[PDB]
């Protein structure tokens, strides 16, 4: 009625299990888990020391020669193989001018050549690389709109006086036309046309085969949802004009159903590094050989020394060559063998009984 | 507003449904003002970090003119005022995670919690009286492990009140002989044979006991004759009655007993079974065992009279009446009875109380100067045996006295508006007049299991103080009896009476000044005003020179009015165990409680049972109420309440201990634990001219701190054991950890702040630098290149390194902790995997499927979590070897099997 009721945990008195810093348990925790964590930072190592890599700068193959074959500048290749040191091969570039482009500043083609002196397991990743790209200001991050994601249609308001996420700082033109890609992200885009196949001087009756289908998974996919633009609202954005010089008709929309590198722009790099997937291959095993790339320069760069390349690669279990998880796991292997040594030695040079209760700290009288 | 309010009703709510303005009752502890000066470091640390953004957030004038303008074109200006103004803001809606949320109101919700967990504990569950231990204040608990002070009152606590009688003077005669505990200890310290004198005592007392009864049989029959009831055993008294001793010893011996049995202030109740039968209770029980001894010896008084007593001798009934009284007050320590009795009529002013009461009012020009002395030896060795002293004081009213008293009363009776000092002040200095008559005598039993645990306290390195009014030589016989006051010390008395007045008889406050001064010269070195008392506040206490100081009223009196006295007094306390005051009323006992308190602050215990205790609680750190006497009420007016004294001991050393350390470790674990939070985001902030980058998800500003990790920090600071209560009870050397304040300081907190800021290094640097190369990591597709992502890898990483940190410091490895630990993470999966598949994830809305899967996660929380707990577990171990503290190596010898036959909550008592 009023007796309180007993039981252990009303008394705290649950079942445990108080383990104590002894070498007789110490030693072997250390031992198994230094053993196992060196062996897998080895296994991952080598892991690493298998995959390839090229990467070539082109952010100024408008200016530093002719338009003949000129070898890059060393500063801007990186080659890295698993069965040789001293492989350079310099890559040669060259570019082509058009005057059917008013926009002199910067157009034309860029075409590099390069090589490979060994096959390839029939996994291919091309990546175009910017370096010194400021996406991490508030202002213009926090400048895209939430209609695009579905595809709606909202009023000028929703998308200027709106909360703190909003298309605030390119909402209006003099025309009034709201914009469908609003908001400095999409307007900043990257403005590059990369080749669907690879020309092989080889034998030029076989080109190496790409693709721009699958850089992202069916997240957008997911994503996507039925649109209703009054293609009569939209305009183009300021940075567009050259791209749509008679703006959008109703033809010219942008689609999302099947190019979607158009808006797998919408979210930023994580840091100042900027690296996304532009072409995929998986069917064809590429050979070694010599191989030529060609590359619009629409987009402008050199007005703040911005830079920008390509990466192809193969990736692997832990992706491309980055030594950093192996040196880390080394590192860890290391300090946790020498702290292990460290403790045994004193073990043995400081041979004493555990349990002394003449060291208490009341048993000097 | 709303929130806070509802929450705070719905948990007051739980604590009711689960126990069957503001919060804080009067004042809060030390530990919350040092609260208030870390949240005040954290709030300089937020804003320094403030101001070292902010610089950079500005300083861009002479630097470069980078892609920041390229892309927007909307140069607004006003560098002196927009800018200004985008700092401002930018400060203030980015700055607000460093300053704790929870922590004021987690810190009451810890407090209540392991408050509730006291109030179940079945083992502070009293039998017999059945009362728990009942928390009315929810707020100050931590104090409970740090206290280094006792204070008490022996009246209820250290003895209950259950009477017994031993002897009684009368006419200068002691009658009574008997053998009690008490002897036997005076006997046992003395060196005198004990076992078989004490057997031999024992048989002389029986047969003192067969041989009363026989002639009470024989002379006469008496109406209280009882085969278990009867306690009467005096023999030299039963036959002192009629004509033993002289017609003038019968005379003076039934004057003593008619006069005592006129001056009570006693309940008398008759037996529901039956009438006859005594059933005699009241708020006074040394006047409940006077009446039930003179039922026993022949004045029973049977009967509910107010109006008048009604006594039987034998049959023989007689009926009077009492015409004034004066009950018991703090400040007299005396009751007084006026009675008048008709024709020769004669008034009577009967004072009763202590020696120092009465004797200090007296007709000093006419005394007998033979029954005074007579009487003072009397009690002096009854306080010697430990009999505690009633002694009665009369006086003598004619008819011309009592016409006098009539006038005076019926011209001293129209004074109104508080009356009270004007009669008391007549009455003082009308009332030269008295004579003694004599006293009886009276003994107090102690608690149960008392010796053993005070001698467990005294172990424990902590020092009490007890309280008392009557005299010294019962108080210092009473710790005799128990093993609190030892043999191998003198006393420091500083009494200012007694034969010191024969040959240096002047006015106190000097000679105890001279003895203060010797004591504080050449018995102890102390001498000084300002050196010494900050030495001894620095050094926070420490039992050492185990020796007795003894002080009395009048120099306590006057220690109130000299600052040097006050210090001196404070500096020469310093003894180890022994401290005993009286003579001294509540209020007095109560400023020398708040002198304690304020120089040299020292957590102090408020235990107490009675009247005069709650001065002692309503001025203390802390106080504990036990439920004896008609003083219960000061239960209400306390912290804690107890059935008996003899639980304490399991709740100071034991449960308090526990709260200290637990609460004293967990709040530098969460100030830990919040850092890393917000420097993460100040790292990351540190290019695109601090504009203010938002790294983690707009859901993370709360479920980082609030729902995911905030489990096991308060689960630490409530559920652990730090040791097993028996190996603690039997080896509580621990607790100096609360007497030396070992675990709390602002060393801790640096090195915390520090060991958060570099967890916080190795927790953003490990996946950027997973990043610095190529960030192509996705073995499939194009991978996560995202600062939400990143962010999922860096929260994830700090939240599984904070939750093992705090496991790893856990003591207790049960079926409970663990658990917990584990859903906490698995939760944390969990709504990151979930959340993410849906539309409130419009950005993110993919760290299941691209993080998970990936098994970079895998291998980078793998670097992570042995990156974090490795380092600080390898100082853990070496801190461990080069300097083993007490703790884990009890931990490990008693684990080892050393301490196992005992069980588990074994008591002396049993
Ligand atoms: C490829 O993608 C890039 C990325 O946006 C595009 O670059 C952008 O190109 C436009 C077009 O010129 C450019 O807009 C402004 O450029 C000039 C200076 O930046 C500015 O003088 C120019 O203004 C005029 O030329 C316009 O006729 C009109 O604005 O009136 C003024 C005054 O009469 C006149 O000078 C124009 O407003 C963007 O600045 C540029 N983006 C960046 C970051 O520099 C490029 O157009 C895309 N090309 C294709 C083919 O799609
Ligand atoms: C592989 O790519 C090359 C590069 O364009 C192709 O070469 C072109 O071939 C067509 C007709 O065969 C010519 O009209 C072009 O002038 C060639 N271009 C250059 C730059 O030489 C080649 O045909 C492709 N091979 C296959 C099998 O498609
Ligand atoms: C690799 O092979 C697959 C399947 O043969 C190709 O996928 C097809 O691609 C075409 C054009 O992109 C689409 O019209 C088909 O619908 C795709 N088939 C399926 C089942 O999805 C893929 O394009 C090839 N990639 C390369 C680089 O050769
Ligand atoms: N009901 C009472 N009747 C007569 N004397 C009392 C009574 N209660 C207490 N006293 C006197 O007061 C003394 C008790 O001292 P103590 O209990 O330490 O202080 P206080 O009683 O003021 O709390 C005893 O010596 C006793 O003579
Ligand atoms: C629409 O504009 C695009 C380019 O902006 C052009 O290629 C296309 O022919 C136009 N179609 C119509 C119907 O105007
Ligand atoms: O029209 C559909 C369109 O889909 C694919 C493209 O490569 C085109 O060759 C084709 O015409
Ligand atoms: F019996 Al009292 F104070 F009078 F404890
Ligand atoms: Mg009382
Ligand atoms: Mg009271």
């Amino acid at each position: 009625n009023r007796r309180p009721k007993e039981d252990a945990f009303t008394q705290q008195r649950l079942a445990a299990i108080n383990p104590v810093l002894t070498p007789r348990t110490v030693l072997p925790l250390y031992l198994l888990i230094a053993v196992v964590f060196v062996i897998v930072g080895g296994c991952i190592l080598a892991q690493n020391s298998k995959v390839d890599e090229v990467t070539i700068y082109y952010q100024d193959c408008m200016t530093n020669a002719t338009s003949s074959w000129s070898d890059i500048p060393s500063e801007h290749w990186q080659f890295v193989f698993h069965k040789y040191k001293t492989y350079n091969t310099a890559p040669q570039w060259r570019f082509v001018d058009d005057e059917s482009d008013d926009f002199t500043k910067q157009r034309g083609t860029c075409q590099i050549r390069f090589t490979t002196p060994s096959d390839m397991k029939n996994n291919v990743y091309l990546n175009y690389v910017l370096e010194k790209f400021a996406a991490n200001h508030r202002r213009y991050v926090l400048s895209f709109s939430e209609d695009q994601i579905r595809g709606e249609d909202a009023s000028y308001e929703t998308v200027h006086d709106a909360t703190g996420i909003n298309c605030k700082p390119l909402s209006k033109n003099a025309d009034g036309k709201i914009y469908y890609p609003c908001g400095l992200i999409a307007n900043s885009m990257f403005n590059d046309t990369f080749p669907l196949q690879l020309t092989n001087v080889g034998d030029t009756s076989n080109n190496y085969s790409l693709t721009n289908k699958g850089i992202n998974w069916e997240s957008d996919k997911k994503r996507y949802k039925k649109t209703k633009y009054n293609y009569t609202q939209i305009a183009p954005p300021p940075y567009w004009e050259k791209m749509y010089p008679d703006g959008y008709n109703e033809t010219n929309i942008p689609d999302i159903q099947d190019w979607e590198e158009f808006q797998n722009w919408m979210r930023p790099g994580a840091f100042d590094k900027i690296t996304k997937l532009i072409r995929i291959n998986k069917n064809d095993t590429l050979p070694a050989g010599e191989y030529q790339l060609d590359i619009g320069l629409h987009w402008p760069v050199l007005e703040f020394n911005g830079k920008k390349g390509i990466y192809l690669t193969h990736g692997s279990h832990l992706g491309g060559r980055n030594p950093f998880l192996g040196i880390v796991y080394l590192i860890g292997g290391c300090i946790c063998a020498a702290m292990a040594l460290i403790l045994l030695t004193f073990w043995l040079f400081g041979g004493r009984k555990i349990a002394d209760a003449s060291s208490l700290s009341w048993n000097m009288k | 507003s709303v929130p806070l309010i509802v929450i705070v009703i719905i948990t007051a709510i739980k604590d009711g449904i689960e126990d069957s303005a503001g919060v804080t009752p009067t004042k809060k502890s030390r530990i919350s003002r040092e609260l208030n000066f870390s949240v005040i470091l954290n709030f300089v640390l937020l804003f320094i970090l403030c101001f070292t953004a902010g610089i950079v957030n500005g300083v861009y004038y002479k630097q470069k003119p980078r892609s920041r303008d390229y892309f927007e074109f909307g140069t607004i200006g006003g560098s002196a005022s927009t800018n200004g103004f985008v700092s401002f803001w930018v400060a203030v809606i980015l700055y607000q995670s460093l300053v704790p949320i929870s922590l004021y109101i987690s810190v009451e919700i810890i407090k209540t919690a392991q408050a509730i967990f006291i109030y179940t504990d079945v083992l502070l569950y009293n039998a017999k009286l059945d009362y728990p231990c009942t928390p009315k204040s929810w707020n100050i608990s931590d104090d409970l492990g740090q206290i280094e002070y006792i204070f008490s009152d022996k009246t209820g606590t250290l003895t209950q009140n259950v009477m017994e009688f031993k002897k009684c003077t009368i006419n200068g005669v002691s009658y009574g002989r008997a053998y009690t505990e008490a002897l036997a200890g005076l006997r046992k310290r003395q060196g005198v044979d004990v076992e078989s004198e004490g057997r031999r005592e024992k048989e002389e007392i029986a047969k003192d006991r067969e041989t009363m009864i026989d002639e009470l049989r024989s002379m006469s029959d008496n109406t209280q004759f009882c085969p278990e009831d009867l306690t009467f055993v005096s023999k030299e008294i039963v036959e002192d009655l009629k004509g033993s001793s002289g017609d003038h010893q019968q005379k003076c011996c039934e004057h003593f007993l008619l006069a005592l049995a006129l001056c009570h202030s006693v309940l008398v109740e008759p037996n529901k079974d039956d009438p006859k039968k005594l059933d005699i209770k009241a708020q006074s029980p040394d006047e409940s065992a006077l009446v039930s001894t003179a039922r026993q010896l022949g004045y029973s008084f049977v009967g509910s009279s107010k109006s008048g007593l009604i006594v039987e001798i034998q049959g023989v009934q007689k009926e009077f009446q009492v015409l004034n009284v004066l009950e018991f007050n703090s400040s007299r320590k005396r009751m007084s009875c006026i009675i008048k009795i008709p024709g020769e009529p004669k008034a009577l002013l009967i004072c009763k109380g202590a020696d120092s009461v009465i004797y200090s009012r007296l007709d000093r020009t006419q005394n007998d100067a033979t029954l005074l002395e007579k009487t003072a030896l009397h009690l002096e060795e009854y306080a010697t045996e430990g009999l505690r002293t009633l002694c009665l004081a009369q006086r003598e009213l004619t008819w011309s006295e009592y016409e006098r008293w009539v006038k005076t009363y019926d011209v001293a009776a129209a004074s109104v508006t508080n009356r009270e000092e004007e009669l008391d002040k007549v009455t003082d200095v009308i009332e030269r007049e008295l004579i003694l008559l004599g006293g009886t005598a009276i003994e107090d039993r102690l608690q149960d299991g008392v010796p053993d645990s005070i001698a467990l306290l005294a172990e424990a390195g902590i020092k009490l103080w007890v309280l008392t009014g009557d005299k010294v030589e019962t108080a210092i016989n009473i710790g005799f009896s128990c093993n609190v006051l030892n043999n191998d010390m003198e006393l420091l008395v500083v009494k200012a009476s007694g034969e010191d007045v024969e040959e240096f008889g002047s006015d106190p406050i000097q000679v105890v000044n001279n003895l203060v001064t010797k004591y504080l010269r050449e018995k102890f070195g102390m001498s000084g005003s300002e050196e010494e008392l900050k030495e001894a506040k620095r050094e926070h206490g420490l039992p050492q020179g185990n020796f007795a100081v003894i002080i009395d009223g009048d120099a306590l009196k006057v220690a109130l009015n000299g600052e040097e006295m006050r210090r001196k007094f404070l500096l020469l306390c310093k003894n180890c165990k022994a401290v005993l005051c009286c003579r001294v009323s509540p209020a007095q006992k109560a400023a020398v409680v708040k002198l304690v308190k304020k120089t040299l602050d020292v957590m102090t215990l408020a235990i107490g049972d009675g009247s005069n205790d709650v001065a002692m609680i309503q001025s203390a750190d802390v106080g504990v109420g036990i439920a004896g006497e008609e003083g219960r009420q000061a239960v209400m007016c306390s912290d804690y309440a107890i059935g008996q004294f003899r639980y304490v001991t399991r709740l100071v050393l034991v449960h308090g201990k526990w709260c200290y350390k637990r609460l004293a470790e967990m709040i530098p674990q969460f100030f830990y634990k919040n850092v890393i939070f917000t420097l993460s985001l100040f790292w990351y902030g540190i290019y695109n001219n601090f504009d203010g980058s938002y790294l983690f998800e707009y859901t993370y500003l709360t479920f980082y701190n609030l729902a995911f990790t905030s489990v096991p920090v308060i689960l630490l600071a409530v559920l652990d054991q730090d040791v097993s209560d028996t190996v603690s009870m039997l080896v509580p050397q621990l607790y100096r950890v609360g007497i030396l304040r070992k675990e709390w300081n602002q060393t801790k907190f640096l090195w915390y702040m520090l060991d958060g800021v570099y967890q916080s290094v190795i927790c953003f640097f490990f996946p950027y630098l997973a990043y610095h190369k190529n960030m192509v990591v996705t073995e499939n597709g194009l991978g996560l290149d995202h600062r939400y992502f990143v962010g999922v890898f860096v929260t994830a990483i700090a939240v599984t390194s904070c939750n093992f940190y705090v496991f790893m410091e856990q003591y207790r490895w049960d079926w409970f902790c663990g658990l917990f630990i584990c859903l906490s993470l698995a939760v944390f999966y969990g709504w990151t995997g979930i959340w993410t598949s849906s539309s409130s994830s419009n950005e993110f809305y993919k760290g299941a499927a691209r993080v998970f899967a990936q098994p970079a996660y895998w291998a980078v929380l793998f670097v992570g979590v042995l990156f974090c707990l490795l380092p600080r577990f390898t100082i853990d171990c070496i801190r461990k070897i080069f300097y083993p503290k007490d703790i884990e190596i009890v931990r490990e010898m008693w684990l080892r099997g050393d301490f196992d036959l005992y069980p588990q909550g074994y008591d002396p008592t049993d």
